[PDB]
């Protein structure tokens, strides 16, 4: 059984997208089929159903109104037609089979998905702020210092402290992206505390899409 | 209609893992058909366990004899019963139902098989910059590191109320040293900061919890 989803990427809010999913291995025309999405690090949550003759089609609430779901059996292909979407959808997509059987049902086979990104951004640089040791955490010399990289669009980001001197101690975390469209990221290095007042902390931040660097004290 | 699973388990390889899904009160667990996914890292769900009874019940393809479903009705609740436990059942686990056509999935529950010693999380609490603040702006800055399992739940207080909307964590990334890592960002208004006493950052790794706390003075 195979399931190739096609036709996801960004768009921006208000806009459309139509997915598209091609199958084989199985009747295509004698089977349910649905559609399930998952957002970034969350859970699983049904989207919609078709039946195997297209008679009956099932929305989540969530999604009633805007999306429409649609069968084509003589080519074996699953569409589901997105409008109005709004930051809430970004997600990757499955297309699964949703079958019937006597006494049961269920997701029998999923495709691998297509990523969905809803942003209003298109290129946006980041807004660098410091994470300024603020307290001794004491630790016999330990503290921890750090670069808060807000608000920037697309991905990547990396980030540097002292030009590439400072390496030891040095946590860079996974962005998050927020419901905003944007990503934001921190990084923090582990510094001794003597070293306060004689040392400069400089996080050298570069954001390749936007053209933009950031050397932050 | 609500499905309730825990947030994550742990055991040892050859042990035996209990995944409980418990069903809000308008269900009958004893006439519900239950489904379970597996979602291993980086990949799509996979039909895992059909179970309605021990007379009516079926594996997913390649999901092996040790794996198996039982049902209590007294706490509505059914389960997924994995014994000898080996490193390949490392993943996130999805209880889902049908109702009335609505295709209800539960939480899911990270089950991780120990192959690594156990690490409590190291947690920072970073408040937000003089500069950030002269914006306006308020972006408050949990860090959280060094931790096995891989999977955490992040809540947020202010003055000892539970905060309700502004967060966005991300899911867990593995670090150089094969332990985890995570973030957590609380965003508010320059006025929202200054509108409390304290805020705090709580981290639960495996239902215990550590709260740090800083204050907008």
């Amino acid at each position: 059984v195979q399931l190739v989803e096609s036709g996801g990427g960004l768009v921006q809010p208000g806009g459309s997208l139509r997915l598209s999913c091609a199958a084989s291995g199985f009747t295509f025309s004698s089977d349910g089929m649905s559609w399930v999405r998952q957002a970034p690090g969350k859970g699983l949550e049904w989207v919609s159903y078709i039946s195997s003759g297209g008679a009956t089609t099932y929305y989540a609430d969530s999604v009633k109104g805007r999306f429409t779901i649609s069968r084509d059996n003589s080519k074996n292909t699953l569409s589901l037609q997105m409008n109005s979407l709004r930051g809430e959808d970004t997600a990757v997509y499955y297309c699964a089979k949703d079958i019937t059987a006597p006494g049961r049902n269920g997701l029998d086979s999923w495709g691998q998905g297509v990523v969905v990104t809803v942003s209003s951004a298109s290129t946006k640089g980041p807004s660098v702020f410091p994470l300024a040791p603020s307290s001794r955490s004491t630790s016999e010399s330990t503290a921890a210092l750090g670069c808060l990289v807000k608000d920037y669009f697309p991905e990547p980001v990396t980030v540097s402290w002292n030009s590439g001197s400072l390496t030891s101690g040095v946590h860079t975390f996974p962005a998050v992206l927020q419901s905003s469209g944007l990503y934001s990221l921190s990084s923090v290095v582990t510094v001794p505390s003597s070293s306060l007042g004689t040392q400069t902390y400089v996080c050298n931040v570069n954001h390749k899409p936007s053209n933009t660097k950031v050397d932050k004290r | 209609s609500v499905l309730t699973q825990p947030p994550s388990l742990s055991a040892s390889p050859g042990a035996s893992a209990r995944l409980p899904c418990t069903l809000s009160s308008d269900l009958n667990v004893g006439t519900k058909n239950m489904y379970w996914y597996q979602q291993k890292p980086g990949s799509a769900p996979r039909l895992f366990l059909y179970y309605y009874s021990d007379s009516d019940k079926q594996l997913g393809p390649g999901v092996p004899n040790r794996v198996s479903g039982s049902k209590e009705t007294s706490s509505n609740t059914a389960f997924l019963l994995i014994s000898g436990l080996q490193p390949e059942d490392e993943a996130d686990y999805y209880c889902q139902v049908y109702d009335n056509s609505a295709r209800v999935f539960g939480g899911g529950t990270r089950l991780t098989v120990l192959g690594q010693p156990k690490a409590a999380p190291s947690v920072t609490l970073f408040p937000p910059s003089s500069e950030e603040l002269q914006a306006n702006k308020a972006t408050l800055v949990c860090l959280i590191s060094d931790f096995y399992p891989g999977a955490v739940e992040v809540a947020w207080k202010a003055d000892g109320s539970a905060v309700n909307a502004g967060v966005e964590t991300t899911k867990p990334s593995k670090q150089s040293n094969n332990k985890y890592a995570a973030s957590s960002y609380l965003s508010l208004t320059s006025d929202q900061w200054k509108s409390h006493k304290s805020y705090s950052c709580q981290v639960t790794h495996e239902g215990s919890t550590v709260e740090k706390t800083v204050a907008p003075a």
